[PDB]
């Protein structure tokens, strides 16, 4: 279990992306020439998980861009850290997917699709032995949402027996781009539901209330809400990168942290996050303020959790107060999965923090998110509003209905166990 | 999956080029139409001069036989 395979796909998920390679580069000591210039042995042990490695001893991201237009692959590639990506893993088109995951899954998408999976196929084959993939997109668009969807299932099919990771930006109508986002949200979580065996759920509405109410930002911008998301993407892939002995790995972590197969939408969380000892961590990560799924904890239980910790602290106060935590919280925590809180230290702190914590949570609040994109797809869909966008490129009605059963029915499945 | 996949993109395809048969059908039609009718508004005002033409022969011709008088 050591090498990943990443792909980010669509405005979004590259926006997104670029800012994680960014960040793990950093961390990792690789600058945006692919060098090499940490002062830690802990930086390279598991640096063959995100990078390949060249000649002169550089390190190439495995990391594939994706997108059906060229505008934000492009600036990409004139950001900061774009001449580190493999020039070859740029597959784009040109026409453009126009925010309509019919456009992404069945016709723009599919004429891209088989490039992208043979870049997909010469990353894995240099592999001495694939995990996974990891996929950032957004749900909302066409091509994250559409075409991503269409790759998860076309990378199952080839590689059924590994493990499939997204980080997937959700949709809301106060941080929207467009009034279709619903649509695309309801068709992609069903391929979710099918596909992933873990989704990080980050919910745009959440990344927003966090930069204006908690880091004072008085107009966040997409950038700003970015690096929240960059930041928590660093904190919960920390414990695949640096050595360790907890979710080391993405199928022992979906083994940890998924009980139901479906069930498998977690809220991320990070801190701090502010406008530092360890209680205050502690607090500030199972704090709903840090989580970034916009739903309420206390609404739901926590399935599993994992805790993460970063920086040089006294590993005795961690436990200590994980453990105050859970006992004094121990309501919110099933009891009919004992122990199912598990935490992670890692000496390595993110770059301008002493120290961090980030949160993994399988609640089923979770499912307060689906039931707001469930109702706003039901709004327009009752009218069929905005629907010949999506007949247009040959779907037809029936489909939008099987979407929103499928996922009414992810919904009664949460709540079945919030009352087990 | 593929399958629905395959049926999605070529059911979008035969909508777009069924529009286009049936503008093109539809614009046929009308010029036709259209032809064949300004071209009988035409005749039958030509038709009409015509019998004109024919009365004014007959009256020079009525003329003519008052004349044998
Ligand atoms: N957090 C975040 N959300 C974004 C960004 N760009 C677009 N979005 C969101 O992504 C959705 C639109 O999809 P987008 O990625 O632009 O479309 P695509 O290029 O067809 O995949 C909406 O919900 C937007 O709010 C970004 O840079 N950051
Ligand atoms: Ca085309
Ligand atoms: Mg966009």
């Amino acid at each position: 279990m050591r090498e990943i395979v990443h792909i980010q796909a669509g405005q979004c998920g590259n926006q997104i992306g670029a800012k994680f390679w960014e960040v793990i580069s950093d961390e990792h000591g690789i600058d945006p020439t692919g060098s090499y210039h940490g002062d830690s042995d802990l930086q390279l042990e598991r640096i063959n998980v995100y990078y390949n490695e060249a000649t002169g001893n550089k390190y190439v991201p495995r990391a594939i861009l994706v997108d059906l237009e060229p505008g934000t692959m492009d600036s990409v590639r004139s950001g900061p850290f774009g001449q580190i990506f493999r020039p070859d893993n740029f597959v784009f088109g040109q026409s453009g997917a126009g925010n309509n995951w019919a456009k992404g899954h069945y016709t723009e998408g599919a004429e891209l699709v088989d490039s992208v999976l043979d870049v997909v196929r010469k990353e894995s084959e240099s592999c001495d032995c694939l995990q996974g993939f990891q996929l950032t997109h957004s749900l909302g668009g066409g091509t994250g949402s559409g075409m991503g969807t269409l790759l998860i299932s076309k990378i199952r099919e080839e590689y059924p027996d590994r493990i499939m990771n997204t980080f997937s930006v959700m949709p809301s109508p106060k941080v929207s781009d467009t009034v279709v986002e619903p649509y695309n949200a309801t068709l992609s979580v069903h391929q979710l539901v099918e596909n992933t065996d873990e989704t990080y759920c980050i919910d745009n509405e959440a990344l927003y209330d966090i930069c204006f109410r908690t880091l004072k930002l008085t107009t966040p911008t997409y950038g700003d809400l970015n690096h929240l998301v960059s930041a928590t993407m660093s904190g919960v892939t920390t414990c695949l990168r640096f050595p360790g002995q907890l979710n080391a790995d993405l199928r022992k972590l979906a083994v940890n942290m998924v009980p139901f197969p479906r069930l498998h939408f977690f809220m991320p969380g990070f801190a701090p996050l502010t406008s530092l000892t360890v209680p205050e961590l502690t607090q500030q990560m199972f704090d709903s303020k840090n989580m970034m799924a916009a739903c309420d904890p206390r609404h739901g239980r926590y399935l599993t959790v994992a805790a993460i910790f970063r920086g040089r602290m006294s590993m005795k106060e961690v436990d200590e107060q994980m453990l105050n935590v859970q006992n004094k919280n121990s309501s919110y925590f099933v009891e009919w999965i004992p122990n199912n809180v598990k935490t992670a230290v890692c000496d390595i702190p993110p770059r301008g923090l002493k120290m961090s914590a980030t949160f993994i949570g399988n609640s089923t609040a979770i499912q307060e998110l689906f039931k707001r994109i469930s109702e706003q797809f039901t709004a327009m869909f009752r009218r069929k509003a905005f629907l010949h966008w999506y007949t247009g490129e040959g779907m037809d009605e029936m489909e939008f209905t099987e979407a929103e059963s499928n996922m009414n029915d992810l919904v009664s499945e949460y709540q079945q166990y919030q009352d087990a | 999956k593929r399958e629905h996949e395959r049926e999605v993109i070529q059911k979008a395809i035969e909508e777009n080029n069924n529009f286009i048969k049936m503008a093109k059908e539809k614009l046929a039609q009308k010029m036709e139409s259209n032809k064949e009718n300004r071209e009988a508004h035409l005749a039958a005002m030509l038709e009409r001069l015509q019998e004109k033409d024919k009365h004014a022969e007959e009256v020079r011709k009525n003329k003519e036989l008052k004349e044998e008088a």
